């Protein structure tokens, strides 16, 4: 659940 | 007389070791400390192994000397039970803390007992109408069910438990028990005074016509008191269930404080800590307390427990453990509360065992599942809406976002207990009106109405009333220009005529500080006790 | 032996010098125990019950015997506690025999390959993640998904199949209820009675008020009651409801026996806790009887976090995985099966041959549905065949929905996925595909279900007859 | 080795005494020749076994109470936390670098107590009651315990009296009852201290106009702050005159973590003197989030198991047994009150922290102070959508209650239309009206430091804003407009509004009249 | 090296899926083309008057 947030930061930063 | 009167061996906070030179007390037995300033009851927790028992103090241990005589009572903590406890306030050890005299005891029961057996259980599912829109629609309550209100410090589970008291505990014709565990003492005084006002609690010779009994272990109590006061309130409820044989309402404000109190205690008992910081026995202590709160074949206990979540963390072990003990879990969210929606009930996190079409009927069930489907679809759209706006959505998506905003505002409701600080009078919404209104907002019968017409109204008649009123006002904003009742000669004095009617106060100039103050003579040297217990100055040596 | 100390359900016992590890001991209070860590100065005894009746200096007698439960056909119909003793109020277990709860699992030479299908009656399972006899399948999900409801439907469906199969291939179910409410399991005995599944069901009930060694040991007691049917040529179905609540009961004893904690607080041997237990679910060889035991461990996650300690252990042990999602639950998709994450390692080896040739196309289309809906919810553009796959995959998503306690047999499941994948449910509106498919089962002739049950496969002389029968149906909306 | 088998060794079973008598004639002369190396034996006194991390282990002290002030022979106080079978673990109220192994510990016979009374009023003390302002010992004072239990249910009544803070945002929006507990929660440098300082200065301004029983005696508890900050605050309280009514307890950042843990209890025992004798107290625990950090230090140095974030698990009980003593007593107990302002610093606005959500579920409301409002110059930066005070509501100033419901509603709609349009391009011209009214009102409520306003001059100032009377003024000159309104309004109406309690219709007539002959600077 | 250097852009990308080598891509692309150009073979028969 700590890697869901890191990939969500990845998604928001690429968007 | 010396044997079975042991002595205090070591004192570590709420935890006392007592050594008994012969015939140790049993685990869960009550022990009395002789010579304390107050009545200090110690409940035996463990046998340490060398004629020593390990105890939990029900009051403060400040003042315990390491030889103090501790008297075994041979039995656990027994509290007064019966119809004579109705209308009284009790603490953890069953004493009256309301200054009304001693408690009329039909019996005195130990607060430790086993859960009812598997044969004693009751499998009956009838709904409990609460008059709350989101509660009755999406996670309906069972009349003999364990109900949990899950919340994160300021989201509204005391206000929800007070509204449930006001709605349910008057139509429900049984007795109530309010077990206040680890909450504010101000709130216990508030509930006590508002129950004396509405006649639920009656004082004096009318005391037998009371309907509620209060047990209080509030947040100023030591950890041993807050760890056992829920068992006292359970014992009072279990007498009415098992002996009087009738329906009880048990409201427990913050059953989390039971777990937190045992977690404070468990550090000093020499246990290896479990997850996040808790005792290794979280599940079994909580389950042993929770499995006593049931309806059996001989009586009913409808239980409402507020459950605190520690840092808005629903995965913390105490909320995650207590989720499996409830029939209806109403989870309150802070994000719902920050949108002004009250009660802040997360509709996609609140569940019941009653949301089943064979139990509530297919009309109610289909409306509830359709409401949840619209809300979940909006939740899936919110990540797009926050970035790309509502201009990028489909027309189908715009329709479900508009409908879901309307059914989000429509789940909010004014409470009768919230009207003293909100000012808006509260509404009791019947279940049939809830089902019909939410079905109409689902099918698209009320797309003509704006979003804010649904906010803080009772039922769908009041949405249309508020939608006419918001629209009607859209014009009426002026013509308070002249033709007043506030010009100089309407009924008005002059200003200096108003000044002379002021009651002048006399300011006393001396603060009243030394009225009866007995100042003791403080020594300019530290006075200590020498080897002979005599008060001497501190000797000038290091 | 003398009790040195007692507290928290652990009694440290002096003496008992010839006691075995894992041996049942008896206190003089009548409450039982189990010697778990034998040390040089004392014995650590976990107490099977309330430890308030044990005092310092109480006498502990060793029973001589390792922990055992009554197994046999006399346990069928009954509701027992964590060790055998019936709690339903129907007297003793007649026609029963004691055997140990910790039996070594059958080795390599004692097995054969999992080939017979286990029909759950849940078509999201029986099509996409099918389950063979002897396969252990994890039902993992978040807090209130449909985890028990998948497992109750697998038990109720075995009652519907046991009336129709011969006596040899009947599946006898065991539901182990660990750490639950006692009234939650009273609602299941009432449900298994009024369906009739209690004729074939054993319920091993270690509720939340039972002691922590009774909830740790109840999956092993239920596995031993279900290994009777495996070892004597019959077929068993064991369901361990919340193995994640058994490991919390194991962590409690391990932390109170002062065994040093590891991850989150759990003991080191908590993988060995569950792999000892799930490896006892096997399909035996024909020399040993051909018997079978199918496991359904249930694991509850916290926020959809399958990366937990106990979650990643049981994912690593079991063959398949039925991952239930709380966001799919509220979209209407119930059973809330994540079809992209749910596996079956036996796979096409032990499914229905009549649905092996239909549900190959079903997962081939639903894999195409998933990525196109991630794009088309933004609302950029659509492509008249990308429009086809997110319109067809909505026909299949609504097809795999199901009601609560109605398991669909196997032939009415494969006719419905036939009518959804052979195009017969195109141009039917998406809202009543859940309502059209009762007509596809009721109006289609009841004797075409017998042929697909007896053949087990869509013959060439049957698809030409069935697709002639899927045209003479009156579909809603249309 | 069974205790059954160690109990039989009390009975003599030697059956020969040929070296009992040999050493019993020789033991005393051998002990006598080593008397230079014997420390004197200790029974009722104590001797330090081991000192370290600010916790001493003390041998002896056979008759100490649990929780008792002990005194090391170097004059440093301690508190007997845990009495064990072999030692006493004491907690050193001071630096442990002056305690040695072998030092004498003296029992004092009293559980940990501070000097309370009228004579501590005006003084600056440390966390245990010894003065640090240099003007001599505490005279006209008596000793009372710091760990008193809070009053029960029957000893309280609901809060009725309205405890004016002097801040327009607080007294209008988040009003404070007189036995209430109000959390001032915010980030670092968001004006948390400034609200509490303004409340203390306003009590100085109100104490000289009320008759001797409606006076509020403030207590400022500064835990974990710098000592220069505390010196500047004592200078401010002295030059405003507010030190006549204030006690100032300070356990600064250099002090020991036991003193920082104990200083709010010391200040609470000093303010409970005013609660218990019928007067009214105000107590400000500045950074209760630093008392929690000092208690976490003490607990991890005592090797207690850390819980969430590292905190001991009874860090809820630490603050709950502190803030529960802020009560409003019943008339049978004198009718005194004690109002608490706990202060909790928040990291980056995270209200979902451990100690923050602990103190939120103890206190009766919150005052949220945001960095995004504080950086924009809206000071006090009160988050009106999150700040709340439910016990003080319907217990506030009646004229302010008549005016401020419209203010709460208009700021609510201002928050709604700023939640809709964070960029300005689509103007409804009725949404422009609620935007202009909200911008007028949020310029009205923001005020300057160290100058609290009386409640009638806030009632008239928000009366002139929630109505018309200020729409001529644009958005900038409102700070001068309200000063022109306070200046040019005839000051009799302030006396009528103070004396009557609310705006009577005659006073509403004279107030609508007087707000028209006011020369607004926006013209 | 064929797929990388633009040599097989005439084929569908699903002819590469689950095949042996680059000649089985060509053996699946033509098989696929015949299969979808002969969808229209059973729209006229097998609904009535079959072979029994
Ligand atoms: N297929 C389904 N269709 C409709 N409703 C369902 C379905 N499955 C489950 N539900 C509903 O969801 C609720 C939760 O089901 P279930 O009891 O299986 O939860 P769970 O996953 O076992 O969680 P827990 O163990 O916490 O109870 C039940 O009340 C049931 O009514
Ligand atoms: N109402 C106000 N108007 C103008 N300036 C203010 C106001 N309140 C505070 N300030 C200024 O903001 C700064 C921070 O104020 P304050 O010390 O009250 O915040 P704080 O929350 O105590 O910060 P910290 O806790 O870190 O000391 C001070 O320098 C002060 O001058
Ligand atoms: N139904 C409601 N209507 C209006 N305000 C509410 C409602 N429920 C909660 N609140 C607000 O939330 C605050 C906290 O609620 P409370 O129940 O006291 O918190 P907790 O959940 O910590 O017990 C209350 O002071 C109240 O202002
Ligand atoms: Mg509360
Ligand atoms: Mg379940
Ligand atoms: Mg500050």
């Amino acid at each position: 659940s700590n890697q869901a947030v890191k990939q969500r930061i990845r998604a928001i930063k690429n968007i | 007389p010396a044997i079975d009167a042991g002595y205090v061996s070591q004192v570590i906070g709420p935890v006392v070791d007592v050594r008994f030179d012969g015939e140790l007390p049993s685990i869960l037995s009550s022990l009395e400390v002789e010579g304390h300033s107050v009545r200090l009851v110690l409940e035996v927790a463990q046998h340490m192994g060398d004629n020593t028992v390990r105890c939990i103090a029900m009051d403060s241990t400040d003042g315990l000397v390491r030889g103090q005589k501790v008297v075994d009572t041979g039995s656990p903590i027994k509290v007064p039970v019966g119809r004579g406890t109705l209308g009284r306030i009790m603490n953890v050890i069953g004493e009256p803390v309301d200054e009304q005299g001693p408690i009329d005891a039909a019996d005195i029961w130990s607060i430790h007992r086993e859960a009812p057996e598997f044969t004693e259980q009751s499998t009956e599912q009838e709904i409990l109408v609460t008059g709350i829109k989101v509660v009755d629609l999406l996670a309906p309550y069972q009349r003999g069910g364990k109900i949990g209100l899950f919340g994160g410090a300021g989201v509204g589970k005391t206000v929800l438990i007070m509204e449930l008291i006001n709605n349910v505990a008057k139509a429900h014709g049984g007795f109530s028990v309010f077990a206040g565990v680890g909450e504010r003492t101000r709130e216990g005084n508030d509930l006590y005074r508002e129950m004396i006002e509405s006649g639920v609690i009656k004082l004096g010779a009318e005391r037998g016509n009371s309907k509620c009994t209060l047990v209080y272990g509030q947040m100023n109590e030591p950890p041993g008191a807050r760890a056992r006061v829920a068992l006292t309130g359970l014992t009072v409820a279990e007498y009415f269930r098992d002996i009087e044989g009738q329906d009880v309402l048990l409201f427990v404000d913050n059953i989390f404080r039971f777990t937190q109190a045992n977690s404070e205690v468990s550090a000093l008992l020499g246990r290896i800590p479990s997850a996040v910081g808790y005792q290794p026995t979280l599940a079994t202590d909580l389950g042993g307390l929770q499995e006593r709160i049931t309806t059996t074949t001989k009586g009913s206990i409808t239980s409402v427990q507020a459950v605190y979540v520690p840092a808005d963390d629903l995965t913390d072990p105490a909320p995650a453990t207590t989720f499996a003990h409830l029939d209806a879990t109403t989870v309150l969210s802070r994000s719902i509360a920050e949108l002004g929606i009250y009660p802040a009930v997360d509709p996609l996190d609140s569940t019941s065992r009653m949301l089943n079409p064979n139990v509530i009927g297919a009309e109610h069930y289909n409306v509830a599942r359709g409401v949840q489907k619209v809300l979940q679809d909006y939740k899936n759209l919110q990540d797009i809406i926050a970035i790309l706006g509502m201009d990028e959505l489909s027309e189908e998506d715009k329709l479900t976002v508009a409908r879901a905003r309307k059914i989000q505002r429509f789940l909010s409701q004014p409470f009768q207990v919230a009207e003293v600080f909100t000012g808006t009078p509260g509404k009791y919404v019947d279940l049939a009106d809830t089902i019909s209104g939410f079905q109409g907002v689902l099918t698209g019968k009320y797309d003509d109405l704006p979003e804010m017409a649904f906010y803080m109204v009772g039922d769908i008649k009041e949405v249309k009333e508020k939608a006419d009123k918001m629209a009607k006002d859209i014009a009426s904003r002026k013509e308070a220009d002249n033709k007043k009742v506030s010009e100089e000669l309407k009924d008005i004095p002059s200003l200096d005529k108003l000044v002379s009617e002021i009651k002048e106060v006399v300011i006393e100039e001396d603060d009243g500080l030394e009225e009866d103050f007995k100042a003791e003579a403080l020594s300019s040297e530290t006075v200590v006790l020498n080897e002979e217990g005599k008060s001497v100055p501190l000797p000038k040596k290091n | 032996g003398r009790v040195l100390s007692v507290g928290d359900g652990i009694a440290r016992v002096y003496g008992l010098k010839s006691v075995q590890a894992g041996e049942l001991v008896c206190f003089d209070s009548g409450v039982k125990g189990m010697a778990l860590n034998l040390q040089a100065d004392h014995v650590g005894v976990v107490v099977f019950g309330n430890d308030s009746v044990i005092h310092q200096g109480d006498l502990v007698y060793r029973t001589g015997q390792i922990v055992n439960v009554p197994i046999g056909p006399g346990t069928l119909g009954r509701v027992t506690d964590g060790l055998g003793q019936p709690i339903d109020g129907k007297g003793p277990l007649t026609n029963v025999r004691s055997s140990l709860v910790e039996v070594k699992a059958p080795g390599i030479i004692a097995r054969q390959s999992v080939r017979e299908p286990l029909f759950t009656g849940v078509k999201a399972v029986d099509a996409l993640v099918p389950i063979g006899r002897g396969q252990r399948e994890l039902i993992i999900g978040d807090r209130q998904t449909g985890k028990t409801a998948v497992a109750i439907d697998a038990i109720i469906h075995q009652k519907n199949c046991n009336e129709q199969v011969p006596k040899a291939q009947r599946v006898y179910c065991v539901y182990v209820a660990v750490g639950q409410k006692r009234s939650t399991v009273a609602q299941l005995v009432k449900l298994f009675t009024q369906t009739g599944a209690m004729r074939y069901t054993i319920m091993v009930s270690a509720t939340a008020s039972d002691a922590a060694p009774l909830q740790f040991l109840a999956p092993y007691s239920g596995c031993a009651m279900a290994e009777y049917f495996r070892d004597t040529g019959k077929h068993g179905l064991i369901i361990y409801d919340d193995l994640s609540k058994q490991s919390v009961a194991y962590r409690q004893m391990s932390l109170l026996l002062r065994r040093p904690p590891g991850r989150e607080a759990f003991p080191g041997d908590v993988f060995y806790l569950h792999s000892r237990l799930l490896e006892r679910a096997a399909k035996l060889s024909k020399e040993l009887g051909g018997g079978s035991l199918t496991a359904f461990p249930v694991i509850e996650t916290q926020a959809g976090d399958v990366s937990a300690y106990i979650a990643t252990n049981v994912i690593s042990i079991t063959d398949g995985q039925i991952f239930l999602e709380t966001e799919l639950f509220y979209k209407g998709i119930r059973p809330a099966l994540n079809v992209g994450l749910s596996v079956s390692r036996v796979g096409s080896a032990a499914q229905f041959p009549g649905m092996k040739q239909v549900a190959g196309t079903l997962k081939l289309e639903l894999a195409q549905y998933r990525e196109v809906a991630a794009f088309a919810q933004f609302g950029s553009d659509l492509d008249a065949a990308t429009q086809y796959v997110l319109e067809r995959g909505a026909r299949l998503t609504e097809m795999l929905k199901q009601k609560q306690f109605a398991p669909i047999p196997i032939e009415r499941q494969t006719v419905a996925v036939y009518a959804a994948t052979k195009g017969f449910l195109d141009k039917v509106r998406v809202q009543d595909i859940v309502a059209a498919e009762e007509a596809v089962i009721s109006q289609v002739n009841p004797a075409v279900f017998k042929i697909l049950k007896a053949n087990g496969k869509i013959t060439p002389a049957l698809d030409a007859h069935l697709k002639a029968e899927l045209r003479k149906v009156k579909l809603p909306g249309a």
